[PDB]
């Protein structure tokens, strides 16, 4: 994945700007409700029953922390994803047995998350350098699927 | 199918999109069109930079489907037959590129409606567009 | 929709399919679990190694649904209707897997009936196939 | 990619029994049959009206031909897809503009016409590797996108 320099712009600048503490938490929700099967592999978390219980979920808030995490880890290395989330794919791929194309939906719904809270920050260029992070980080995490 | 709640959902929510309906149309076009480049073949013709009455216009026509979608949600196949024909027939438009139109839309629905886009809201516009788009590629 | 000419492939396909119906149900599913693993999730008590009647009378299970589709093809939602809350509610099968099960029939049936797999019903398998699993998602 | 001795073993076999002029059009073909947005890139090649004329026309088995070489190319490189395919991704991803997902459906009317073509033969271990293959051919044809 090649970011250019506006590109690259854009990204870090906005990203600075991201409550690091609830964005995961709300993209990691929203997956959940939006893609209802994806639950399954949550089924651990406990009460799941309504958007407002998943959404209000504290495992769901917490472990979404982590995936925000990964994803700022990502944005350190967008020159090397493949190598950063090497850990992160054995873990999915060969435990968890999580289809990829879940990992695009996560990335999608994240674009949505950032669109929702940023509004018209959210510019077209804004989102089109977004995708190509959410998209690498994809293909990286599904790299010990391929 | 669409549940009530889906329904209900998505009559409002665009219910509230109001006469920005083209504008919003546009927009999610040019959001396919820069984060997903391989679609604008199907527009070697409009001009697809920003401005472009072009890529407005259409916004509008496509977007004046869609509240056509939303008032007929019930029988959408016979409402979106026309349209059918025209985007699998004559215009051999890929399917993936539904999926990619109805990403930016939500992306457009939620940048334009802070208040609106909660996530059951969201959860009804992603299973109406996915409706939509199974219309569309339904020939 | 399914058209009467993919109608009448499928009916002839799915005719000659015989009582070999449950044998390639469970092909299939062997074909998928060897091919795409992450499948093996959804049966992780199963026997699913070669020879498995685990496998095999699943596999009867799932191919006397699809004859029973075959059979009121022109109402699927109604006929597919408890497996569709079967799939979506209960067991929460990823729409990914339809497609990689439907791909791994349709190799199981070309590897079974070398003369009915032509590219017109090739091509009519695959629209039955699809429309069999949008039934199976939609709740 | 990596396949295993044995499924190398049970892919160049079967391969060096393919004939190798005519599966590509046949390949190609169903293409064209099975999703008909496809023919917006072959338009050039005229009569694809039904399948019987898709399947008869010369252009479609002549760039079969084409696709088959370079999957048998591929073949050779299953260490180096990425390079190999290097040429095709820019041609595929900056001129033509052919969504990667058409490379995954390519792949798997491949699987069927070797499955319908080899019957028994075409075991479900035999198709497993043969799915490494086409994945991986897809993703490396797929690698300018990225
Ligand atoms: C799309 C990008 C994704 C990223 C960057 C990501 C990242 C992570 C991280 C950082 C963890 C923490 C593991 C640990 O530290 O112990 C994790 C665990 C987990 N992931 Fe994801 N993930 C992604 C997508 C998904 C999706 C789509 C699913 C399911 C639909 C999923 C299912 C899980 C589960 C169930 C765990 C916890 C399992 C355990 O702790 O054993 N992940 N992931
Ligand atoms: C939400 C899904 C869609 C809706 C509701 C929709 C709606 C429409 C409508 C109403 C028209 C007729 C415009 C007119 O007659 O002026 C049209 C035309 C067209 N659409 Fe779509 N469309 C959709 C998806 C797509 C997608 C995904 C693509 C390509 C990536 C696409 C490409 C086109 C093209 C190339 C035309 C021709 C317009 C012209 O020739 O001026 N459409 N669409
Ligand atoms: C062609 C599409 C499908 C059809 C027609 C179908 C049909 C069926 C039927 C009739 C049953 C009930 C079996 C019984 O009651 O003994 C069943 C159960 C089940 N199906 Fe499916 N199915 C399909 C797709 C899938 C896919 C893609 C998966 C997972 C990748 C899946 C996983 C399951 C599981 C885990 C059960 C539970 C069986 C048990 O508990 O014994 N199905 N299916
Ligand atoms: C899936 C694996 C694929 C492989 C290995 C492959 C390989 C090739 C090869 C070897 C050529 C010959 C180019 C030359 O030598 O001049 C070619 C050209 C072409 N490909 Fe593919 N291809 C694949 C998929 C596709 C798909 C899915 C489409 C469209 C749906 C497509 C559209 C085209 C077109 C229209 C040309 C000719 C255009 C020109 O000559 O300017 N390809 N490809």
């Amino acid at each position: 994945v090649h970011l250019t320099p506006e590109e690259k712009s854009a990204v870090t600048a906005l990203w600075g700007k991201v409550n690091v503490d609830e964005v995961g938490g709300e993209a990691l929700g929203r997956l959940l409700v939006v893609y209802p099967w994806t639950q399954r592999f949550f089924e651990s978390f406990g009460d799941l029953s309504t958007p407002d219980a998943v959404m209000g979920n504290p495992k769901v808030k917490a472990h979404g922390k982590k995936v925000l995490g990964a994803f700022s880890d990502g944005l350190a290395h967008l020159d090397n994803l493949k190598g950063t989330f090497a850990t992160l794919s054995e873990l999915h791929c060969d435990k968890l047995h999580v289809d990829p194309e879940n990992f695009r939906l996560l990335g999608n719904v994240l674009v949505c998350v950032l669109a929702h809270h940023f509004g018209k920050e959210f510019t077209p260029p804004v989102q089109a350098a977004y995708q190509k992070v959410v998209a690498g980080v994809a293909n990286a995490l599904a790299h010990k699927y391929h | 199918v669409l549940s009530p709640a889906d329904k209900t959902n998505v009559k409002a929510a665009w219910g509230k999109v109001g006469a920005h309906a083209g504008e919003y149309g546009a927009e999610a076009l040019e959001r396919m069109f820069l984060s997903f480049p391989t679609t604008k073949t199907y527009f070697p013709h409009f001009d697809l930079s920003h401005g472009s009455a072009q890529v407005k216009g259409h916004g509008k026509k496509m977007a004046d489907a869609l509240t056509n979608a939303v008032a007929h949600v019930d029988d959408m196949p016979n409402a979106l037959s026309a349209l059918s024909d025209l985007h699998a027939h004559k215009l051999r438009v890929d399917p993936v590129n539904f999926k990619l139109l109805s990403h930016c839309l939500l992306v457009t629905l939620a940048a334009h409606l802070p208040a609106e886009f909660t996530p059951a809201v969201h959860a009804s516009l992603d299973k109406f567009l996915a409706s939509v788009s199974t219309v569309l590629t339904s020939k």
